[PDB]
C-alpha cells in the first residue's frame, strides 16, 4: 500500500447460539433450534442430563446406520475395549481401586479372552495395557472392523444396559418412559463461522451513483437482493402495493424514501407511490432515441 | 388465523375488495380520530380495523358517499373532519 | 469436536428436519467457544489536497473513542473495544467546496493545520464487539518517522 | 389520483419534443468542482432548468427573502427549489437530423420492405459511407433509382438550379416524404392473388406488414429520423468524486460533450453552400458520437484508453450486453432487508414468526422514531437519530410496542412458485437464527443444514392490511397448482399421533371381542387380572372416554383409549366432530382439504395449531428411537442368501460341460438376485406386522414421515442390484449391507448411482430461476377478468382415454373445470348448465367410461376474451378452494407451478438421453373374471376359414364388468383371432383370443375379384418354396434381391368388383390394394373371387423396439420449446387405408393409396421404430405410426385444432405424475395459448393472407360477422405453433419482449405501428413502477366506507340543498 | 465426475465438496501417491504362495490388469499362514474365486 497501513485484527468469542450449525462424522449435518434450559431437556435415572439431542428420523430417509453404531459404542465403552485401559491402568496407580477392579472385572467380562485381573499380577496386567496403548478410546478401522456379532458380545462384558437401550425418564413429566431408548456418547464437531453467518442488518445507508440501488461495504451491510424469482411471488398473490414499494419506495426511487421517511416518523402513513425513478431514467433512455415514451391518463 | 377471516371474505363479492375496504377503513381510523365500537367489549391490548367490519355498522358501497356535482369523494371528507375531534396532522 | 451425552428422540417440534437441541450447559462452560479473528484494513492514499496523516487528532468524536487511542490514533493492544469504538486512526481531508467562509480565515492565522482536515476513521462493524489482539505498524520514510514509530 | 387506464408508445416529433423542453443548448458547458451553480448555457443552466441553492442569484444581487417571487432587473431569473432541475427537460436544435441503429440493422428493415432498397446492403452504405443518394427536386427524372459517385447526374445548362444531392440520414427524410404509403397499399392487394408469378407474390407480400401499420391509427414514417436530441436530466447524471482520486460518472456525460461540438459546426455549412465533399466530413463525425448513445457493437464499439470495454450504453442498459442481465433481474437490494439461519418453531403457529431481536432495531428503526415521542425515551426526531441508530437498550420496549400488529415478509433466494414469500407476525426471540413453522417448511424447499432466508418489513399501512388476510401463510392453505395442500404435517408431528391410536399383541388364544357381545364383557373381565388374558391385548369394556384414561393409569388397560384421547381434545378446539376423525397416515394431507371446503377458513387455522401441539407432545412421551437393533433381520434371509449362492454355481458348472448356452446363463443369473432382495424385503414387512407393531424403524416408515420401499431393502435386507453410470446393470450384485461388515468392493459399486443424485442439484442450486424464466416471460399476460361471456365456440372434446403413456394406461382428465352444456351419463347424477364440477366429479365420468367418448367441457385455449381470460373457462384454482375471483395472474401463477416440480426432475441431456426396455408378446389372452367383453375401434368379421378374424391393431381388450370398471387390459394384434364377438358373455378361465406368434397375415377388408399387379417373373416375383407349407407358389422377391429396374415396382393385389372397377374401402374413399412385401406367401390363384377376410399375404418373422421412451427435464424443455425429438415419428401426411409395402429384414415399407397416387406415397421404416400401425383400419391423420414422441410443428398442420392443446399438455404430465408430483390442467393450457396466439389465414377479410398478426383480433372480426348479422363472412384461418422462446420474443408489449436478448426488432415493431399497449399483464407493470392489476389495481375494486354516523351526516347536508 | 472402476485404492470415490461442485474435484486417497512421471501407483503387498510378505510394491494401473490381486477383508491370523484356501479375490473389474 501507500501511506502506511494499520490493520487491526478483532477478537470476539462466538459462543453456541441459535444459527451454529453442527454435525458428526456420518453426514448428519444439522443446525442448533433452540437452547432449551437443563429443566425440560430428559435425563437419566443417575442424573447426568442429556447435552445434544437428534432426530431418530434422520435415520429411514437418510440411510446412515453407523451414526447409530457409534452411539451404541459410546455408551457401553464403560465395558468393551476402553475398560481395559480405563480399570487395568486406574488400579495400578491408586491403591484403592486396585481392591474394586480384580473384583468387578469378572463380574462383568468372563471371556478367557479378556485379561483376568484375578489371576494377573500387578506385572502382568502392565504389559497386557501397552499393547493396545494408542487405542484408547478403542480402534474400529474403515470397512474391516466392527461386527454384528462383535458388538453385541461386548456389550455384555460392561455396565450397564442390555441389547443397547435403556429406560429413560421424561424432564418435563418424570415418569417412566414408555420402552427404552438408544443413548450413548456420539463424537459431535462443531462447524466454523463464514462471513455470511454474520447478520446483515440495514435499513438505511449510502447509494449507488449512475443507479439509486443501495450499496453495502465495511460499515454499512449489503442489502438483500430481490430477483425475478421473488417478484413472481408477490405479483401472484392479490397484493398491489407489497410489490409496487418493493422496487420503488424502498430502493430505486429517490424521492420516495425521503417522503415515506418523513412520514412514519410523524405517525401517519406515506404518500401514495408517485413516479419511480426507475420509470424516470428508463423514459429517459427513450427520448434521447428515435422512439419516445409517454404515459397516458384515463 | 384471523379472527372471522371466512366471515368477511363471505361479506364481499370479490376477494380483493374486502382488502380494500379494511385498507380504507384503516386509513381514515388514524387521520380523522378513531371508530364506531368502543366501549362494551371491543379490543384489547393494542390492535386494529376488521374487527369493525365484522360487525354489522360499516357500510361499503361502489360509490356510497359522493356529490351530486363532480365526482367529489370529498364532500365525506368534510362531513368526516367536522365530526371527528382528534385531529391528525 | 467433542464428546458428549447424546440421546436420539422427538423432543418437541424444535428437531423437525435437521435440527440440533443443546442443554443450556453448552453456553455455561467454554466448551464450544471459538476464536474467531476478523482483518479491517485501513489504507490512507493521497487527497486533492495532500496526503493524508495518522493521528489521534480527530475531531467529531467522543473522549471514549480517543481514550483507547495513543497519540498517533492507533490503538493499543488489548482493549475492551465495542460497536463504535475508533481503530484506526486515520484522517481524510476536505476540500474548498466544503470548506466555509469562517473556517477559511482561521486557516490563514491560526494555521493550516486547523480545520482542513474532517473526521474519517475506522470504526467498529455494528453487532460485532470483541477486543484487539493484534495491531499492525508501518511508517513510511519518505513521509517520515513521527510519534506513531 | 385517478388509474392508470392505458399508456401509448409513439415517435417522437420535433414540435412534440419542443414543448417539454425550454430555452436550447449550444455550448457543452456543465458544472465546476468548485460551485454547483450552472456555468454558462450549456446542460446546466438557471434559466433553461433552474438554480442549484436556496434563493439566492448566480450573480448576487439579491438574496435575502426581501426579493422572493420579483427577478432581478439586469439579470432576470425566477429561482425555486434545486428540485425543478430534475423534472424540467431540454432540446438540442441539430443542424443535420440523424437516424437510429434501431431501425436500420434489424433484420426487418423498417425502411427496407416499406422503401423498394436492399433490405441491408444500401444502408450500410449511405449513412456512414459518402455514397450520395438524391432526395428528390425537379432534377434527375430517377426518383427511386439510386446513384455513386460517377453516376452523379449534373445539369448541362448555362444556369441550373442547386441541387439537393445529401447523403446519410438527412437523405432519407426526403425519400419516406416522397413515398405515397396509400398507392403503395391499392397495388399491393392486386399483385399478390391476382399476378401467376411466384416471384412477385412472395416480394409484396412481406413488405405490407409493415406498410398498412402506418396506414392505420400509427403515426407517419417521417419521424423516424431523430431531428432533435433529447438532453439527460442533470441531477441524473451527477459529477460527485467518489474516495482518493477515483471518480464515479456515468458513461453518457463523455458521449453528450461529443454530439454537441459536432453540431455548432454544421449549421455553417447549410444556410451558405453545401458541398457533396465538405458536408459529408461534417456529419460522419457527428453520426459516430450520436450512435454512442444509440449501440455499441454492432459496428464499432468505443472503447477507453487502455481498456477493451464498450461504453455502457442507453440501450446497453435493457439488454445487457456485457452480461449485466443477469445481474438486473438477479435482485435490486432492498434498503430494508436482511438475512440469517434458519430454524423450527414449534410452539411459533403459522401467524407468527420468530425473528432475531437485535435486528429489529435495525429495519424497524422508522417506525421508532414515530413513537419515541410519546414517551420519554426521546424527545424530538433530529437528536433521536444519534440514539437508535445502533447498539441501545432502551429501546428493547418501545419497539415491541410497534410490532404488535404490523407482520413482514420472509423469503427464501430460490423462489419458485408463489409460497416463495409469505407474511408472518414478528416475534422477538433471542439468538441470530429465525424460527420457521414446520408446516411452512413444505413450502420452502429446503433443509436446516445452512439455508438462510431473508426478512422484508411493510412500510405503508395499506400493503400492510392486505399482507394479513390474503399474504398471510394460514391463509392460503392449497397450492396454485393443484388442489392439494403443500403445508401439511410431515414427520415429527404425525409420528406423536399415529404412535398414540396403535393396538399391541402378544400372547393371545382365546377370542377376546368384548366389544358388542355380553358373555366376553364377563368373560375376560376377571381374566385381566387373572394369568391367562393379558393387559396389552385387544380388549374394550367401560363407560365413556375421560373415564377410560383414568383406568389405563393405574396399569390396568392400555389401548382403547389412544383413540379415546384423539378423538375429544382435538374436536375441543374446533366442533364439527362429523368430519374429525380420519387422521391415519395417508389421510393426513386429505383432512387439510375436507376440513376447508365442509367448514370455513378461519376454522382450519386453529384447527392446525392443535393437531401441531398434539403431534410432537407425543412424539416425546412414547420415544421413537432409533437403534441398530431395531433393524430386525428376517429369519428367511440366510435361506434366499444360501439358495442363490447354491445356484450361481450350478450354473456355471453347466456352461462348462455343454448345457446352457450363452443366453440361458446370463438371465439366470441375474434373476435369481433381482429377486433375492425382494422376498427378503417383504420377509421383513409381514412380520414385524404380526409378531412386534411397536417397532420405531419400522412404524416410521409405515406412517407418514420419511420412508420408501427401497431405502429400508438397503439396511435390512439386500440392497438389489446397482447400475453402472451410462445404464448397463452389472451382472454382479451385492450381498453385504449397511447393517454387517460392508466391504469395500459393494460400497464402490453403489458409488456409480449415488454421483448422479448429488450432481444433479448441484447446478440447480445455482439458478433455479432458469427454467422458470421461460415459462413465466410468455403467459405473464394472463389475467382474470370475467365478464358472463359464455362462449360455446371451439368446443374442446376430452378424449375419455388419455393418449397412452406406455401403450395402454387408463385415467382421466377434468379436475375443477366448468361442463360446456348438459351431460347425462349417471343413472342418478346429472350435471346440467356449464357448472363447476368437483372432484368427485371425474370419477363418476371415469365410471361409465364405457358410455362417453367425449366429454364437453370449456377449455382455456379456446376463450372469447382477448387479453384476459372467463372465470369458466379457468377453474377453481387460485388461493383457497372456491371459485375463482376476479384479478388473478393466472399467468405467473401456472409458470411457477411447473418450474417447481422441474428441481426434481432427472437432468441428463436436453436433446434428450435415452433408455432401455424389453418388447414382448403373447399369443393367449385368457379372461379372469367374468363379465362381457368389450371392443373399441375394430371392424370384425367371419371370414371363409371360419374364424372372428379383426382388421386393425391397437384395441382396447378390457375386462368391463356390468358397474363399468376396468379390470384387465390386454393388446390384440393384427390378424388376430377372436372367440366371441364384442358384446357377448364369457366365463371364467375362457379363452377368448388366440393368434399366430409368427406371423403376421395381410388379410383384405372388401369381397370381390383379386388381380395381379406390378407382378412380372424374373422382375419382382420368382418361382420359390417355403419351409413350413411345402407349396411351391408365387413368392415376391425382395428390394435388395431384385434386378436393375424393378426398384419403383411395388407387387399387390388390387381387388376390384365385377364390373373392373375399383373397391373403395367402407367409411373413406381409398382404393383396395393391398401390396405384397418380399419373401411373402402367396396362395391364391388369378381372377379367384375372395371375400372379406380372407389371407392374401404373410409375414414369417417379427422385430422392432429395444429403444425408445425420453421422460424427465430435458423432455420438458423439449415440449414447451418444440424442436426435433430424439426418436422422430414420421406422422401420416394423408388420412386414409395403410398397408404395409415390405417386410424384408433390411428396410421395410409404408405404403397409402389416397385417390390418384398411390406408389409416391412411400414410407421408409428402419428396423429401430416399433411398428404401431396395422394393415387394415383407417388410420387418423397425424396417428403415431412408429414407437415415439412427435412434432409440435407437423400434428398442428395435420389432425386439428383438437389435438395440439390436447397433447402438448399431456406428454407433459407424464413425467411428473411419475415422479409423484400433480399437476391441474388449468396451469398448463393458458401457456399453450400463447404459443399458438399468432396465425396466419388463408381466406383474407381484412389483411391479405400473409399477415402472422394475433388470434384473438382476427376471432373478433370472425365473431360480429358470423354470430351477429351483415352477411356472415368465412374468415377461416391455419393455426401456426411456435415455441416459448420465440412466441415470447414477439409479442404486443414492447417492454415484455425486452426481456429478452433482441430489444432492437422488439421496440422498434411498437413503434413504426403506434400500437396502443394497455398494460395488462404484471410483469410489464412492475418493470415500469406502476400499481399491480391484480389488486388490487384492478378498477373492479372503487369502494368507500361508512359509519352509521357519518351516514346520517351527509344528509344533513342533503337536507340543506332543498330551498325553501 | 463418475469414479470408474480402475480407481480403487488410488482416490476415494466420495471425497467431493458438497454444494456447487459434486464430483468436479474429489481429493486424492491415503496410501495412494504421484510416483514418477504421473502414473498413479498404489502400494500393494507381495504375498507369495500361503506367505504374506511385510515388503510392499507401488504397481501401475496397467500393471495391476496383468496380475490377480486378493482382498484385506480376508482373515489373516500373522504373515506366514492362510484362512481357507477359497476366498473372494477381485481382478481389474471382475469377481472370481481364486486359491491361495
Ligand atoms: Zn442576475
Ligand atoms: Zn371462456
Amino acid at each position: 500500500g501507500v501511506l502506511k497501513i494499520v490493520k487491526v485484527y478483532l477478537a470476539v468469542k462466538r459462543r453456541i447460539q441459535p444459527g451454529d450449525k453442527m454435525a458428526g462424522r456420518h453426514g448428519n449435518k444439522g443446525v442448533i433450534s433452540k437452547i432449551n434450559p437443563i429443566e425440560d431437556m430428559p435425563y437419566d435415572e443417575n442424573g447426568t442430563p442429556v447435552d445434544i439431542v437428534l432426530n431418530p428420523l434422520g435415520v429411514p430417509s437418510r440411510m446412515n446406520i453407523g451414526q447409530i453404531l457409534e452411539t451404541h459404542l459410546g455408551m457401553a465403552a464403560k465395558g468393551i475395549g476402553d475398560k481395559i485401559n480405563a480399570m487395568l491402568k486406574q488400579q495400578q496407580e491408586v491403591a484403592k481401586l486396585r481392591e474394586f477392579i480384580q473384583r468387578a472385572y469378572d463380574l462383568g467380562a468372563d471371556v478367557r479372552q479378556k485379561v483376568d485381573l484375578s489371576t494377573f499380577s500387578d506385572e502382568e496386567v502392565m504389559r497386557l495395557a501397552e499393547n493396545l496403548r494408542k487405542g484408547m478410546p478403542i480402534a474400529t478401522p474403515v470397512f474391516d472392523g466392527a461386527k454384528e456379532a462383535e458388538i453385541k458380545e461386548l456389550l455384555k462384558l460392561g455396565d450397564l444396559p442390555t441389547s443397547g437401550q435403556i429406560r429413560l425418564y421424561d424432564g418435563r413429566t418424570g415418569e417412566q418412559f414408555e420402552r427404552p431408548v438408544t443413548v450413548g456418547y456420539m463424537y459431535m464437531l462443531k462447524l466454523n463461522h463464514l462471513v455470511d453467518d454474520k447478520m446483515h442488518a440495514r435499513s438505511t445507508g449510502s447509494y449507488s451513483l449512475v443507479t439509486q440501488q443501495p450499496l453495502g461495504g465495511k460499515a454499512q451491510f449489503g442489502g438483500q437482493r430481490f430477483g425475478e424469482m421473488e417478484v413472481w411471488a408477490l405479483e401472484a398473490y392479490g397484493a398491489a402495493y407489497t410489490l409496487q414499494e418493493m422496487l420503488t419506495v424502498k430502493s430505486d426511487d429517490v424521492n420516495g424514501r425521503t417522503k415515506m421517511y418523513k412520514n412514519i416518523v410523524d405517525g401517519n402513513h406515506q404518500m401514495e407511490p408517485g413516479m419511480p425513478e426507475s420509470f424516470n431514467v428508463l423514459l429517459k433512455e427513450i427520448r434521447s432515441l428515435g422512439i419516445n415514451i409517454e404515459l397516458e391518463d384515463e | 388465523a384471523r379472527v372471522t377471516v371466512q366471515d368477511a371474505v363471505e361479506k364481499i363479492g370479490n376477494r380483493f375488495d374486502l382488502v380494500l375496504v379494511a385498507a380504507r377503513r384503516a386509513r381514515q381510523m388514524q387521520v380523522g380520530g378513531k371508530d364506531p365500537l368502543v366501549p362494551e367489549e371491543n379490543d384489547k391490548t393494542t390492535v386494529i380495523a376488521l374487527r369493525e367490519i365484522e360487525e354489522g355498522l360499516i357500510n361499503n358501497q361502489i360509490l356510497d358517499v359522493r356529490e351530486r356535482q363532480e365526482q367529489q369523494e370529498q364532500e365525506a371528507a368534510e362531513l368526516q373532519a367536522v365530526t371527528a375531534i382528534a385531529e391528525g396532522r | 469436536g467433542q464428546n458428549m451425552r447424546v440421546a436420539f428422540m422427538p423432543w418437541n417440534g424444535y428437531n423437525f428436519e435437521d435440527s440440533i437441541l443443546v442443554s443450556e450447559r453448552v453456553v455455561q462452560e467454554d466448551r464450544f467457544t471459538t476464536i474467531h479473528i476478523q482483518e479491517l484494513a485501513c489504507v490512507s492514499r493521497d487527497t486533492k489536497l495532500g496526503p493524508e496523516e495518522i493521528t489521534a487528532d480527530i475531531p467529531n468524536v467522543g473522549e471514549a473513542a480517543l481514550s483507547k487511542l495513543d497519540e498517533s490514533g492507533i490503538v493499543y493492544i488489548g482493549a475492551e473495544v465495542t460497536g463504535g469504538d475508533i481503530l484506526v486512526g486515520k484522517v481524510t481531508p476536505k476540500g474548498e467546496t466544503q470548506l466555509t467562509p469562517e473556517e477559511k480565515l482561521l486557516r490563514a492565522i491560526f494555521g493550516e493545520k486547523a480545520s482542513d482536515v474532517k473526521d474519517s476513521s475506522l470504526r467498529v462493524p455494528n453487532g460485532v464487539s470483541g477486543t484487539v489482539i493484534d495491531v499492525q505498524v508501518f511508517t513510511r520514510d519518505g513521509v517520515e518517522k513521527d510519534k506513531r514509530a | 389520483t385517478e388509474e392508470f387506464d392505458a399508456i401509448k408508445i409513439a415517435l417522437a416529433s420535433p414540435d412534440m419534443i419542443r414543448s417539454w423542453s425550454f430555452g436550447e443548448v449550444k455550448k457543452p458547458e456543465t458544472i465546476n468542482y468548485r460551485t454547483f451553480k450552472p456555468e454558462r448555457d450549456g446542460l446546466f443552466c438557471a434559466r433553461i432548468f433552474g438554480p442549484v441553492k436556496d434563493y439566492e442569484c448566480l450573480c448576487g444581487k439579491y438574496k435575502r427573502l426581501k426579493h422572493r417571487g420579483v427577478i432581478c432587473e439586469k439579470c432576470g431569473v425566477e429561482v425555486t427549489q434545486t428540485k425543478v432541475r430534475r423534472e424540467r427537460m431540454g432540446h438540442i436544435e441539430l443542424a443535420s437530423p440523424t437516424a437510429h441503429i434501431w431501425f436500420l440493422k434489424s433484420l426487418p428493415s423498417r425502411i427496407g420492405l416499406l422503401l423498394d432498397m436492399p433490405l441491408r446492403d444500401i444502408e450500410r452504405v449511405l449513412y456512414f459511407e459518402s455514397y450520395v443518394v438524391i432526395e428528390g427536386g425537379m432534377t434527375n427524372l430517377e426518383r427511386q433509382q439510386i446513384l455513386t459517385e460517377e453516376q452523379y447526374l449534373d445539369a448541362l445548362e448555362e444556369f441550373g438550379d442547386e441541387f439537393d444531392a445529401k447523403m446519410g440520414a438527412e437523405a432519407i427524410q426526403a425519400l419516406l416524404k416522397s413515398m405515397d404509403l396509400e398507392q403503395e397499399c391499392e397495388q399491393l392487394r392486386e399483385e399478390l392473388n391476382e399476378t401467376n408469378s411466384e416471384t412477385k407474390r412472395k416480394k409484396l407480400t412481406k413488405r405490407i406488414k409493415l406498410l398498412e401499420a402506418f396506414v392505420q391509427s400509427g403515426n407517419k414514417p417521417e419521424w423516424m429520423i431523430l431531428t432533435v436530441l433529447p438532453v439527460l436530466p442533470p441531477d441524473l447524471r451527477p459529477l460527485v468524486p467518489l474516495d482518493g482520486g477515483r471518480f464515479a460518472t456515468s458513461d453518457l456525460n463523455d458521449l453528450y460533450r461529443r454530439v454537441i461540438n459536432r453540431n455548432n459546426r454544421l449549421k455553417r455549412l447549410l444556410d451558405l453552400a453545401a458541398p457533396d465533399i465538405i458536408v459529408r466530413n461534417e456529419k460522419r463525425m457527428l453520426q459516430e458520437a450520436v450512435d454512442a448513445l444509440l449501440d455499441n457493437g454492432r459496428r464499432g464499439r468505443a472503447i477507453t484508453g487502455s481498456n477493451k470495454r464498450p461504453l455502457k450504453s442507453l440501450a446497453d442498459m435493457i439488454k445487457g450486453k456485457q452480461g449485466r442481465f443477469r445481474q438486473n433481474l438477479l435482485g435490486k437490494r432492498v434498503d430494508y432487508s436482511g438475512r440469517s439461519v434458519i430454524t423450527v418453531g414449534p410452539y411459533l403457529r403459522l401467524h407468527q414468526c420468530g425473528l432475531p431481536k437485535k435486528m429489529a432495531l435495525e429495519l424497524f428503526k422508522p417506525f421508532i422514531y414515530g413513537k419515541l415521542e410519546l414517551r420519554g425515551l426521546a424527545t424530538t426526531i433530529k437528536a433521536a437519530k444519534k440514539m437508535v441508530e445502533r447498539e441501545e437498550a432502551v429501546v428493547w420496549d418501545i419497539l415491541d410496542e410497534v410490532i404488535r400488529e404490523h407482520p413482514v415478509l420472509l423469503n427464501r433466494a430460490p423462489t419458485l412458485h408463489r409460497l416463495g414469500i409469505q407474511a408472518f407476525e414478528p416475534v422477538l426471540i433471542e439468538g441470530k437464527a429465525i424460527q420457521l413453522h414446520p408446516l411452512v417448511c413444505a413450502a420452502y424447499n429446503a433443509d436446516f443444514d445452512g439455508d438462510q432466508m431473508a426478512v422484508h418489513v411493510p412500510l405503508t399501512l395499506e400493503a400492510q392490511l392486505e399482507a394479513r388476510a390474503l399474504m398471510m401463510s394460514t391463509n392460503n392453505i392449497l397450492s396454485p397448482a393443484n388442489g392439494e395442500p403443500i403445508i401439511v404435517p410431515s414427520q415429527d408431528v404425525v409420528l406423536g399421533l399415529y404412535y398414540m391410536t396403535r393396538d399391541c399383541v402378544n400372547a393371545k388364544g382365546e377370542g377376546m371381542v368384548l366389544t358388542g357381545p355380553k358373555e366376553a364383557e364377563r368373560l375376560y373381565r376377571s381374566g385381566l387380572a387373572s394369568l391367562h388374558a393379558r393387559v396389552k391385548v385387544r380388549i374394550t369394556e367401560y363407560e365413556k372416554d375421560a373415564n377410560g384414561e383414568l383406568v389405563a393409569k393405574t396399569s390396568l388397560k392400555d389401548t382403547t383409549v389412544g383413540r379415546a384421547i384423539l378423538w375429544m381434545i382435538v374436536p375441543k378446539g374446533l366442533p364439527y366432530s362429523i368430519v374429525n376423525q380420519a387422521l391415519g397416515k395417508k389421510a393426513i394431507s386429505k383432512m387439510l382439504n375436507t376440513c376447508y371446503r365442509i367448514l370455513g377458513l378461519k376454522p382450519t387455522v386453529i384447527f392446525a395449531d392443535q393437531i401441531m401441539y398434539t403431534g410432537f407432545a407425543y412424539a416425546a412421551r412414547s420415544g421413537a428411537s432409533v437403534g441398530i437393533d431395531d433393524m430386525v433381520i428376517p429369519e428367511k434371509k440366510h435361506e434366499i442368501i444360501s439358495e442363490a449362492e447354491a445356484e450361481v454355481a450350478e450354473i456355471q458348472e453347466q456352461f462348462q460341460s455343454g448345457l446352457v448356452t450363452a443366453g440361458e446363463r446370463y438371465n439366470k443369473v441375474i434373476d435369481i438376485w433381482a429377486a433375492a432382495n425382494d422376498r427378503v424385503s417383504k420377509a421383513m414387512m409381514d412380520n414385524l406386522q404380526t409378531e412386534v407393531s411397536f417397532n420405531s424403524i419400522y412404524m416410521m416408515a409405515d406412517s407418514g414421515a420419511r420412508g420408501s420401499a427401497a431405502q429400508i431393502r438397503q439396511l435390512a435386507g439386500m440392497r438389489g442390484l446397482m447400475a453402472k453410470p451410462d445404464g448397463s446393470i452389472i451382472e454382479t450384485p451385492i450381498t453385504a449391507n449397511f447393517r454387517e461388515g460392508l466391504n469395500v468392493l459393494q460400497y464402490f459399486i453403489s458409488t456409480h448411482g449415488a454421483r448422479k443424485g448429488l450432481a444433479d442439484t448441484a447446478l440447480k442450486t445455482a439458478n433455479s430461476g432458469y427454467l422458470t424464466r421461460r415459462l413465466v416471460d410468455v403467459a405473464q399476460d394472463l389475467v382474470v377478468t370475467e365478464d358472463d361471456c359464455g362462449t360455446h365456440e371451439g368446443i374442446m372434446m376430452t378424449p375419455v382415454i388419455e393418449g397412452g403413456d406406455v401403450k395402454e394406461p387408463l385415467r382421466d382428465r377434468v379436475l375443477g373445470r366448468v361442463t360446456a352444456e348438459d351431460v347425462l351419463k349417471p343413472g342418478t347424477a346429472d350435471i346440467l348448465v356449464p357448472r363447476n364440477t368437483l372432484l368427485h366429479e371425474q370419477w363418476c365420468d371415469l365410471l361409465e367410461e364405457n358410455s362417453v367418448d367425449a366429454v364437453k367441457v370449456r377449455s382455456v385455449v379456446s376463450c372469447d376474451t382477448d387479453f384476459g381470460v372467463c372465470a369458466h373457462c379457468y377453474g377453481r384454482d387460485l388461493a383457497r378452494g372456491h371459485i375463482i375471483n376476479k384479478g388473478e395472474a393466472i399467468g405467473v401463477i401456472a409458470a411457477q407451478s411447473i418450474g417447481e416440480p422441474g428441481t426434481q426432475l432427472t437432468m441428463r441431456t436436453f436433446h434428450i438421453g435415452g433408455a432401455a426396455s424389453r418388447a414382448a408378446a403373447e399369443s393367449s389372452i385368457q379372461v379372469k373374471n367374468k363379465g362381457s367383453i368389450k371392443l373399441s375401434n375394430v371392424k370384425s368379421v367371419v371370414n371363409s376359414s371360419g374364424k372372428l378374424v379383426i382388421t386393425s391393431r391397437n384395441t382396447e381388450l378390457k375386462l368391463i364388468d356390468e358397474f363399468g370398471r376396468t379390470k384387465e387390459s390386454y393388446k390384440v394384434p393384427y390378424g388376430a383371432v377372436l372367440a366371441k364377438g364384442d358384446g357377448e358373455q364369457v366365463a371364467g378361465g375362457e379363452t377368448v383370443a388366440n393368434w399366430d406368434p409368427h406371423t403376421m397375415p395381410v388379410i383384405t377388408e372388401v369381397s370381390g375379384f383379386v388381380r395381379f399387379t406390378d407382378m412380372i417373373d424374373g422382375q419382382t416375383i420368382t418361382r420359390q418354396t417355403d419351409e413350413l407349407t411345402g407349396l411351391s407358389s408365387l413368392v415376391v422377391l425382395d428390394s435388395a434381391e431384385r434386378t436393375a429396374g424393378g426398384k419403383d415396382l411395388r407387387p399387390a393385389l388390387k381387388i376390384v368388383d365385377a364390373q373392373g372397377n375399383d373397391v373403395l374401402i367402407p367409411g373413406t374413399d381409398m382404393p383396395a390394394q393391398y401390396f405384397l412385401p418380399g419373401k411373402a406367401i402367396v396362395q391364391l390363384e388369378d381372377g379367384v373371387q375372395i371375400s372379406s377376410g380372407d389371407t392374401l399375404a404373410r409375414i414369417p418373422q417379427e422385430s422392432g423396439g429395444t429403444k425408445d421412451i425420453t421422460g424427465g427435464l430435458p423432455r420438458v424443455a423439449d415440449l414447451f420449446e418444440a424442436r426435433r425429438p430424439k426418436e422422430p415419428a414420421i406422422l401420416a401426411e394423408i388420412s386414409g387405408i395403410v398397408s404395409f409395402g415390405k417386410e424384408t429384414k433390411g428396410k421395410r415399407r409404408l405404403v397409402i393409396t389416397p385417390v390418384d397416387g398411390s406408389d409416391p406415397y412411400e414410407e421408409m421404416i428402419p428396423k429401430w421404430r416399433q411398428l404401431n400401425v396395422f394393415e387394415g383400419e383407417r388410420v387418423e391423420r397425424g396417428d403415431v405410426i412408429s414407437d415415439g414422441p412427435e412434432a409440435p410443428h407437423d400434428i398442428l398442420r395435420l389432425r386439428g385444432v383438437h389435438a395440439v392443446t390436447r397433447y402438448i399438455v399431456n406428454e407433459v404430465q407424464d413425467v411428473y405424475r411419475l415422479q409423484g408430483v400433480k399437476i391441474n390442467d388449468k396451469h398448463i393450457e393458458v401457456i399453450v395459448r400463447q404459443m399458438l396466439r399468432k396465425a396466419t389465414i388463408v381466406n383474407a377479410g381484412s389483411s391479405d393472407f400473409l399477415e402472422g398478426e394475433q388470434v384473438e383480433y382476427s376471432r373478433v372480426k370472425i365473431a360480429n360477422r358470423e354470430l351477429e348479422a351483415n352477411g356472415k363472412v368465412g374468415a377461416t384461418y391455419s393455426r401456426d405453433l411456435l415455441g416459448i422462446t420465440k412466441a415470447s420474443l414477439a409479442t404486443e408489449s414492447f417492454i415484455s419482449a425486452a426481456s429478452f436478448q433482441e430489444t432492437t426488432r422488439v421496440l422498434t415493431e411498437a413503434a413504426v405501428a403506434g400500437k396502443r399497449d394497455e398494460l395488462r399483464g404484471l410483469k410489464e407493470n412492475v418493470i415500469v413502477g406502476r400499481l399491480i392489476p391484480a389488486g388490487t389495481g384492478y378498477a373492479y375494486h372503487q369502494d368507500r366506507m361508512r359509519r352509521r354516523a357519518a351516514g346520517e351526516a351527509p344528509a344533513a347536508p342533503q337536507v340543506t340543498a332543498e330551498d325553501a | 465426475r463418475d469414479v470408474h472402476p480402475t480407481h480403487y485404492g488410488r482416490v476415494c470415490p466420495i471425497e467431493t465438496p458438497e454444494g456447487p461442485n459434486i464430483g468436479l474435484i474429489n481429493s486424492l486417497s491415503v496410501y495412494a501417491q504421484t510416483n514418477e512421471y504421473g502414473f498413479l501407483e498404489t502400494p500393494y503387498r507381495k504375498v507369495t504362495d500361503g506367505v504374506v510378505t511385510d515388503e510392499i510394491h507401488y504397481l501401475s494401473a496397467i500393471e495391476e490388469g496383468n496380475y490377480v490381486i486378493a482382498q484385506a477383508n480376508s482373515n489373516l491370523d500373522e504373515e506366514g499362514h492362510f484362512v481357507e484356501d477359497l476366498v473372494t479375490c477381485r481382478s481389474k473389474g471382475e469377481s472370481s474365486l481364486f486359491s491361495r
